[PDB]
């Protein structure tokens, strides 16, 4: 009807802008570890970060980090 | 309103112009307007294909498919399939955006505006489905404006600047023809022609002395027949072999129009006559035998061919499947056995040799206007022939009477004596 | 002898195929 | 003259879209016939006429 | 290229081609007034 | 061969011609509610 | 090939089918 | 009238949707895998497992974006988000492939669930469960392709990431690595699905077609049609109905056990006498010795990136080729 | 630069439908 | 006010919007 | 009682136990054509020169293979669409050695395929019911006339048709997918979704119907349209893809900021298709 | 290995490579440099392997 519909407007686009702002301000990247564009590689660092032991991953990680 | 509902036609709305089946006036209305849907989209898309031409890249690089046809007749074209001025394509656009707006008011005044149904203002336009005589008649009289417009292209090629001929000398160059083909031995060894690589049905007419005749044999015949139809009646045997009804007519329309777009892609496939290769682009034949003979070039140059199963000479590889191509930039190094390697060896004039490159570029990221053409008018066509047989079957059926369902009391597969 | 075996098995479906057709018990 | 050939083939566009939203109105409701249809036919005969102008006006 | 007189007229072209698909688009909003009846 | 070519076009027109003049034969009279 | 594979066909082919046909005769000859 | 009474009346109760004891296996663990799908796609990378970018965030397509397995060195490891992996840190559970781990199991445990549920729905309206017996058969798949798979392989990372292309990368792997194809259970499935197909297609059809002008359509004019055009013809419509249900659904269960088989290389790879004859002799060539050599052009071409763990490094003189 | 066009069609549409369904 | 339905629109509303966000975000990303 | 009056009644007649029909007329010996020569060219028939190279490729029973390995390989490549009837060649064992046989089953059998459809039409009329089990069957017919005529039109000759054998179909797909990538095609797509979700509906209806009998007609209505729609569909996918309008392509989409690329699983993809590719186009 | 098998290759793992009878010693490669290399070991997936002799610093030697 109409109640909800204050709710809704006051919400809705306060979300929207809450994962908007997740992003854009770079967040996501941190929370996620997702690399920055330009932290794919270096200058020059163009091997690949892949882990090869099992049990410190996080810690060699940490290394290619 | 009264009849635009389901209750009062038993159509649901997603079945809705099923109801104008017997509203002459409204049918008519929309059969004009999208008439006029036609011709507006031909002239929209010429505007458009003009408004982005650009006179340096080739039509096919360009990507404008629209604009080719016209080029093919000759309009502002000049010798080699080069443009000289945009002009005659933009006026062109034009006139059929303008008739489109002639057709749109016709189709909406006949909707709305005009009589519901012609039977009551006269008679010659009011006509009911099943009156055999006044379907063959306007039958006869489409016929006879098809026959003018037949006549129209041959008169056009004959006087009014020709069409654009890729066999002239040094490339291809816009010509008007003066020696029509009409020996009836060559029109039959046309038809009779085997459909298969063993020749080529109709697809395979290479010179337009034979396009320009052929035109006028089946101009002159339609009018004749558009006559034929308006003086005599159906026979016998013809009002007992057919069905007579609305659908039935559109089905037999559907199954003739499934012909026609079988036949225009293999027009705008196998033929680089009709659809010159210097717009369209390259067939794939040609674009494979231009690849043979430009590396063929360059291998010559720095210091490959083979024989055919009939033992002529041809190139070798994948490319013997084009082995019997015939084409403009190569015709010239023939011989009466194959393309001779002595020919090549000294013969290739320089367009010929710019030729094949372009075409090897070329090959059919980049998609040629024949693959657009045969594509969508291959799957035009295969729709169509459904529609034909679901509108076939639908004549058939409601002509018979059991179009709504197998009677419950009265079924006929209960009566007939057990097989086992 | 292979080859034996696999027109063995293909004659047995085709004559499987005649009975199922023109043997079939009338359904009723 | 070139100007003003522009601007007649606004003034066509103009009308031209003007014809496009009337015609459906007058012609599926005739109930304003009396003014509606000379509208809707004068706007035709402008169109016709603006066109055969501008047929000479582009030479 | 358009004729330089049309020219200032581009843009209204490039939405032409596209005009047809409304249309068929147009039949529903059409039933969506009458509700389907 | 020569008369294998024979048969068969001989065969082929033959079947369509039994097709045609089976269609055209008033087969619009062999439903059951005809 | 197998020597076996043969006989591994055969016997495939056979048992069900004189399995079926014996269910089947067996249930004819009951009225 | 006890807590649970109380509570099994209140699940019970008819609702815009029903829930039952099983909804509370099933929609928390198919929200939480639907989920975890949609977080790996929109924003966890594959960069440190598979070296690629497939996520929204590094720009990829929706037909690109995927949740991919882990790596390779965890083996079969859980990956648990508090496990010796990860170590309560979200973001190397994260760049670890976990999410892959999340998906899938619960997963398995939201089509658990879902085949509890219809045994309750069919429980509770009274009728023959058929429909969880159907349902057993897409079970059967995932449990042979996303579990038995990769738990028969080296790792995890051998399973099918989520995923539109990695889905295709994986089709491609199967018949390169194990040439699927020629397995004949994996043919048993193909013939049930395109089966199953026809019988809905054809079906449709008839009932449509044998309409009567008002079950409600004529099966006598149906059964004539297709024993006088086909040759055999359905006489009972409980068998034609039960034999919809049964082809597509043992379809799926042959092409499991087909699955199952390769989980373990215990493939159809090859027909020795074929192989045996072509070292013979070298003119002889057929389609089988052809597709041979496929599989060994997309193994040594797909290799060296597929398996980029491995560290591959195979030049241009051994990759084959057509000379 | 082009949607303006493209949204005074649109608008010209379901205008032509809204003024008959006035009446 | 708070029926199981509120609570299932809601679960499945809230983080589908935030998502929604997010992905146009990207898409104005160079 | 004319003559031909009593051998129409003969053929369009509902008390043969399987009807014939006019359509039927045109089936019957085409059909057995087509299986006669199917039979014979699968048990025993020459190596094929499927390159077109002077080089022979075997099919048959009695040459070595078995049914999962055993095809009729399609004509030669120098034939190209050429027509190759058995009267037009040189000598029956070349005419065999050139792939004859695969033209005689394939036209044979195109043509007993429509005619067949023909006949379902036929026969539902002199049932009395309504005509649609044709449209139906339309679709499958469709597809076998994409991979055998259509597609071998567009490449220019049959040899890029599909082979008459187990293998020689997963042969065919291989190849195809090298060429066309046609899994990134959303006609395929199409397709798939409309087999998979066609036994899924079939299932469903199915365990419905046999679980309770111990508008609902447009539920009878829908279970004929999917799966129907959806193989009209990618039997037109596949004929557009020939005439080289090939699929998706998002190789080489993400780029470093620097200049560098990131690979993505279509890049797999790809190199899967180079790999089948390079196998394949024997020289160059 | 038990993942090098198949599904129809039927009987004992001596019906196949056949029955050991003697270890020939453990083999090592040497170019004309004298460089000690090795051959990469073919993993349990693939059917057939590329033989690729590398040096031990990682750099493929000869094939
Ligand atoms: C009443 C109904 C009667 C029906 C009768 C049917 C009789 C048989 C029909 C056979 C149909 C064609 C089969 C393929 C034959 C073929 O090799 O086709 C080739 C021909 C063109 O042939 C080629 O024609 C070429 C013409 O080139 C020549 O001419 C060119 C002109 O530029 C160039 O000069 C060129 O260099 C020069 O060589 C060459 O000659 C080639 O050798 C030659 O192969 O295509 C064509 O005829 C175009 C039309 C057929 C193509 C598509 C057919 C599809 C049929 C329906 C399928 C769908 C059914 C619906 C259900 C689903
Ligand atoms: C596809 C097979 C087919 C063909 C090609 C075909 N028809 Mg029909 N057809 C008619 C005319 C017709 C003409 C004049 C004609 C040739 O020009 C055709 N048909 C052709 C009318 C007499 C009659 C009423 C039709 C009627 O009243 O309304 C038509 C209904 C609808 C919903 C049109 C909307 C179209 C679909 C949304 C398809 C979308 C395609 C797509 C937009 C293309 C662009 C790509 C896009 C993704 C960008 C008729 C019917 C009908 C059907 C059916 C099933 C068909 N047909 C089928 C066909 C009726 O039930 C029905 C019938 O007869 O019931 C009694
Ligand atoms: C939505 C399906 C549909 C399509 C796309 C369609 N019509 Mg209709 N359609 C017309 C034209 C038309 C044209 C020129 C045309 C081409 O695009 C179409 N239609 C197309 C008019 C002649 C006519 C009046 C509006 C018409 C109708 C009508 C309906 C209905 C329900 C429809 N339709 C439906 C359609 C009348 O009652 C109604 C009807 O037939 O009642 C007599
Ligand atoms: C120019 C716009 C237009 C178009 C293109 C058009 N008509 Mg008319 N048109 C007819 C047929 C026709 C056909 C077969 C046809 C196909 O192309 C067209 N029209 C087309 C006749 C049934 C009918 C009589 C004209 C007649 O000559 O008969 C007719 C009319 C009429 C009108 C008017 C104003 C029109 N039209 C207009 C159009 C009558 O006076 C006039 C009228 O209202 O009388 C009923
Ligand atoms: C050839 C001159 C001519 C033209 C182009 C022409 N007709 Mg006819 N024409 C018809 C349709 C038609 C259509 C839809 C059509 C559109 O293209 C044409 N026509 C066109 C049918 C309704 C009707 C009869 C059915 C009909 O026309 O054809 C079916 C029957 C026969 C034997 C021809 C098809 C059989 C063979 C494949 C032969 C092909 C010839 C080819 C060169 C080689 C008809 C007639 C008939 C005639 C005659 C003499 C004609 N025509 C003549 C023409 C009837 O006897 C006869 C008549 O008595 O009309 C009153
Ligand atoms: C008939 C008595 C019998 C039984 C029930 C039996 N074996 Mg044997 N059996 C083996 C496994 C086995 C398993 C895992 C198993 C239970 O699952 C059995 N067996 C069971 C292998 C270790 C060993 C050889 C491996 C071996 O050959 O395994 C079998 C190989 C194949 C292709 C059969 C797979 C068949 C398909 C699934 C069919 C399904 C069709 C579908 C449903 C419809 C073995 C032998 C062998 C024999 C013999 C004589 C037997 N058996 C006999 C049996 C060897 O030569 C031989 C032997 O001892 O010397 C080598
Ligand atoms: C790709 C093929 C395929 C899909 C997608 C599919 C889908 C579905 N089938 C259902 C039912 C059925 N399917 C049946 C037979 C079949 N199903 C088949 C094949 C499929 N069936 C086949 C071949 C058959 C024939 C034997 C039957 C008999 C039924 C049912 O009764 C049932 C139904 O009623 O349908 C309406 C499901 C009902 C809802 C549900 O429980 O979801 C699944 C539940 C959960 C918890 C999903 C959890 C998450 C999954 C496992 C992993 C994550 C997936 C991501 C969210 C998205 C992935 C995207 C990809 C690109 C990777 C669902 C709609
Ligand atoms: C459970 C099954 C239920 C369904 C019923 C059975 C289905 C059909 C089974 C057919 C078996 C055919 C055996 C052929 C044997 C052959 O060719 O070589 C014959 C082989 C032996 O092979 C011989 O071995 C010799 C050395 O001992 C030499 O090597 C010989 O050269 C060699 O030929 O016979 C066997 O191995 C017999 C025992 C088979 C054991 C099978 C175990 C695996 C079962 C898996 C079941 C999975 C079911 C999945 C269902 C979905
Ligand atoms: C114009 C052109 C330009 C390029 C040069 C070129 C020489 C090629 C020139 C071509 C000229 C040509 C090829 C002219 C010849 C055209 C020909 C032969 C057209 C023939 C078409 C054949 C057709 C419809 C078949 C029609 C048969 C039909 C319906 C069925 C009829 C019957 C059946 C069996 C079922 C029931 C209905 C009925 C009537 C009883
Ligand atoms: C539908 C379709 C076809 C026609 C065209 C059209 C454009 C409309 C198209 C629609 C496209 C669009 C824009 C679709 C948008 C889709 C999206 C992103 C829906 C997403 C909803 C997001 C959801 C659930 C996320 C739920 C996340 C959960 C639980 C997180 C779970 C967690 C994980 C993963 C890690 C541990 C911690 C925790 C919290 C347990
Ligand atoms: C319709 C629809 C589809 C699914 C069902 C659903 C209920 C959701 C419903 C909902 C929403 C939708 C998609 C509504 C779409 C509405 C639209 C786009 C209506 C537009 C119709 C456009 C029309 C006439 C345009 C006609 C243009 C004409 C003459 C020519 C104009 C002119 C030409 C080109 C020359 C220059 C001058 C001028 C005037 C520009
Ligand atoms: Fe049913």
């Amino acid at each position: 009807s109409i109640r909800y519909w204050i709710i809704h407007t006051i919400t809705v686009p306060m979300l929207f802008l809450a994962g908007w702002l997740f992003v854009s301000t770079g967040l996501a990247y941190d929370v996620f570890g997702t690399p920055r564009p330009n932290e794919y590689f270096d200058q020059a660092r163009q091997g690949l970060p892949l882990v090869t032991d099992r049990y410190e991953g996080k810690q060699q990680i940490d290394e290619f980090t | 309103a009264a009849g635009y509902d389901r209750a009062t036609t038993g159509y649901g709305w997603w079945a809705g112009n099923a109801r104008l089946t017997d509203l002459s006036g409204q049918l008519t209305g929309a059969h004009i307007a999208h008439a006029g849907m036609i011709t507006f989209w031909a002239g929209a898309m010429t505007l458009f294909e003009v408004s982005h031409f650009i006179p340096e890249k080739p039509m096919y690089e360009q990507g404008s498919i629209l604009l080719a046809h016209l080029a093919a007749e000759g309009f502002g074209v000049g010798p080699g399939g080069e443009v000289i001025s945009t002009y005659p394509y933009f006026v062109i656009g034009a006139i059929h955006l303008i008739a489109s707006a002639v057709l749109g008011f016709g189709g909406l005044y006949h909707t709305f505006r005009g009589p519901a149904k012609f039977e009551d203002y006269s008679d010659w336009w009011g006509y009911d489905w099943e009156d055999k005589e006044k379907m063959m008649q306007i039958l006869g009289i489409h016929l006879i404006f098809l026959g003018i417009g037949a006549l129209a292209f041959a008169a056009k090629a004959m006087f009014f600047g020709g069409l654009y001929d890729p066999w002239a000398p040094g490339g291809g160059n816009v010509r008007l023809i003066t020696n029509p083909t009409w020996n009836l031995g060559t029109f039959l060894g046309y038809i009779t022609r085997s459909p298969w690589g063993e020749g080529g049905w109709i697809v395979s007419v290479n010179n337009l002395e034979d396009v320009v005749g052929g035109h006028l044999l089946v101009g002159v015949h339609y009018i004749f027949g558009g006559v034929f139809h308006i003086l005599v009646k159906p026979w016998g045997w013809v009002r007992r072999a057919y069905v007579w009804s609305g659908e039935a007519y559109l089905s037999y329309s559907l199954g003739a129009l499934y012909m026609c777009g079988m036949i225009a892609v293999g027009y705008v496939w196998f033929n680089n006559t009709v659809y010159p290769s210097e717009f369209y682009g390259p067939t794939a034949a040609e674009a494979s035998q231009a690849q043979a003979m430009t590396f063929l070039i360059r291998d010559q140059r720095l210091g490959y061919l083979m024989r055919s199963p009939s033992g002529e000479i041809i190139f070798g590889g994948e490319t013997m499947r084009f082995w019997d191509f015939r084409g403009p930039w190569l015709e010239p190094l023939r011989g009466p056995n194959g393309l001779d390697l002595n020919k090549l060896r000294n013969d290739i004039q320089p367009w010929q040799a710019r030729r094949a490159a372009e075409y090897m570029t070329h090959a059919p990221n980049y998609v040629s206007p024949r693959s657009w053409l045969s594509t969508s008018h291959f799957c035009l066509a295969f729709f169509f022939f459904v529609g034909h047989i679901w509108h076939s079957g639908r004549a058939r059926a409601a002509a018979a009477g059991f179009e709504k369902g197998i009677e419950r009391k009265t079924e006929y597969a209960l009566s007939l004596p057990d097989i086992d | 002898m292979d080859v034996i075996a696999y027109v063995f098995i293909l004659a047995c479906i085709i004559g499987l195929f005649f009975f199922a057709v023109f043997f079939r018990e009338k359904p009723t | 003259m070139s100007v003003l050939f522009q601007l007649l083939i606004a003034a066509f566009v103009a009308l031209s879209f003007a014809m496009i939203i009337g015609v459906p109105v007058v012609f599926s409701t005739g109930d304003a016939s009396d003014d509606a249809n000379k509208l809707i036919w004068g706007g035709a005969a402008a169109w016709v006429v603006l066109l055969f102008v501008a047929a000479l006006a582009s030479i | 290229k358009l004729p330089e007189a049309f020219s200032v007229f581009s843009p209204i072209v490039d939405v032409m081609p596209v005009i047809p698909l409304f249309f068929l688009a147009l039949a529903f909003v059409w039933q969506a007034a009458v509700g389907f009846k | 061969m020569a008369i294998l070519k024979f048969v068969t076009y001989a065969w082929i027109i033959f079947v369509i011609s039994l097709f045609f003049f089976g269609f055209i034969s008033s087969d619009t009279t062999r439903n059951p509610k005809a | 090939v197998n020597d076996l594979g043969a006989i591994a066909t055969a016997l495939f082919v056979f048992i069900p089918c004189v399995f079926l046909i014996l269910l089947y005769a067996q249930t004819a000859s009951r009225g | 009238r006890g807590w649970f009474d109380v509570l099994d009346d209140w699940l019970k109760r008819d609702r815009f949707v029903f829930i039952g004891w099983s909804g509370i296996l099933l929609f928390p663990c198919a929200f939480l895998s639907i989920g975890g799908w949609f977080t790996g796609t929109t924003f966890v990378t594959s960069w440190y497992t598979h070296g690629l970018a497939s996520s929204y965030l590094e720009g990829a397509n929706f037909l690109t974006v995927a949740v991919s397995t882990p790596a390779d060195s965890l083996g079969h490891s859980l990956l648990l988000l508090w496990g010796p992996e990860a170590q309560g840190d979200f973001t190397r559970w994260c760049q670890l492939g976990g999410l892959w781990n999340f998906t899938t199991l619960h997963g398995v445990f939201g089509l658990i669930g879902f085949m509890l549920r219809q045994f309750e729905i069919a429980r509770l309206v009274g009728v023959r469960p058929y429909n969880a017996v159907a349902f057993s058969g897409p079970i059967a798949v995932y449990v042979s392709v996303f579990l038995m798979y990769p738990l028969g392989q080296s790792s995890w990372f051998f399973a099918p990431s989520w995923g539109v292309t990695s889905i295709f990368r994986f089709l491609l792997f199967a018949q390169g690595f194990h040439n699927l194809t020629l397995n004949p259970f994996h043919m048993m499935g193909v013939a049930g699905i395109l089966g199953g197909a026809l019988l809905c297609a054809i079906h449709g059809a008839t009932v449509e077609n044998t309409l009567f002008e008002d079950e409600t359509y004529s099966m006598v004019t149906a059964n004539r049609f297709w024993s006088q055009i086909f040759g055999i013809a359905f006489s009972n419509k409980r068998w034609l109905h039960f034999f919809m249900l049964f082809v597509p659904v043992t379809g799926l269960w042959a092409s499991a056990i087909g699955l199952v088989g390769i989980a373990l290389n215990m493939r159809a790879y090859d027909f020795v006498s074929q192989e045996i004859r072509a070292a013979e002799d070298p003119e002889f060539e057929t389609f089988y010795t052809k597709n041979i050599l496929l599989n060994e052009g997309l193994r040594a071409w797909m290799a060296p990136q597929d398996q980029i763990h491995e560290n591959f490094i195979f030049p241009e003189e051994v990759l084959p080729r057509g000379n | 630069l082009q949607l303006t066009m493209l949204g005074a069609v649109v608008i010209a549409g379901p205008i032509v439908v809204l003024l008959v369904a006035l009446r | 006010i708070y029926t199981v339905r509120w609570l299932a629109v809601h679960t499945l509303g809230v983080p589908l919007v935030w998502f929604l966000g997010a992905i146009a975000s990207m898409q104005f990303i160079n | 009682a004319s003559a031909w009056e009593r051998f129409c009644s003969f053929i369009t007649s509902t008390n043969n136990r399987l009807y014939i029909g006019w359509f039927g007329v045109l089936m019957i010996p085409t059909l057995l054509t087509a299986v006669t020569c199917f039979v014979i060219a699968f048990i025993g028939a020459p190596p094929v020169d499927i390159d077109g190279i002077r080089e022979p490729v075997a099919g048959s029973l009695l040459y070595g293979n078995n049914i999962i390995t055993g095809a009729v390989v399609p004509s030669s490549n120098a034939i190209g669409l050429h027509l190759y009837p058995i009267w037009e060649a040189a000598s029956l064992d070349e005419w065999l050695y050139n792939g004859g046989p695969y033209q005689l089953i394939i036209f044979h059998y195109m043509i007993g395929c429509i005619c067949y459809l023909g006949r379902q039409w036929e026969y539902s009329y002199r049932l009395g019911m309504r005509p649609w089990i044709c449209v139906a069957y339309s679709a499958p017919l469709a597809a076998t006339y994409s991979v055998f005529l259509i597609y071998p039109l567009g490449q220019g000759s049959f040899s890029d048709g599909m082979p008459l054998g187990i293998s020689g179909t997963f042969n065919f797909m291989f190849v195809f997918q090298a060429e066309h990538n046609i899994l990134m095609h959303p006609f395929h797509m199409f397709g798939v979704a409309g087999v998979l979700g066609g036994s899924l509906f079939a299932a469903m209806h199915g365990s419905l119907v046999s679980s309770t009998l111990v508008n609902s007609r447009s539920l009878h209505f829908f279970l004929g349209a999917w799966p129907v729609v959806c193989i009209w569909l990618t039997a037109m996918g596949i004929s557009t893809m020939a005439f080289n309008l090939n699929g998706f392509n998002f190789n080489h989409s993400i780029v470093d900021s620097q200049g560098n690329v990131v690979n993505t699983w279509a890049d797999v993809l790809n190199r899967a298709n180079l790999g089948f590719e390079v196998m394949h186009e024997r020289n160059a | 290995s038990p993942a090098k098998g198949g599904l129809f290759r039927t009987g004992a793992m001596n019906s196949g490579d056949g029955i050991a009878r003697a270890w020939e010693g453990h083999p090592t490669f040497t170019d004309s440099e004298g460089r000690e290399l090795f051959v990469r070991r073919m993993p349990n997936f693939f059917e057939t392997f590329p033989v690729v002799l590398t040096d031990k610093d990682g750099v493929v030697r000869a094939d």
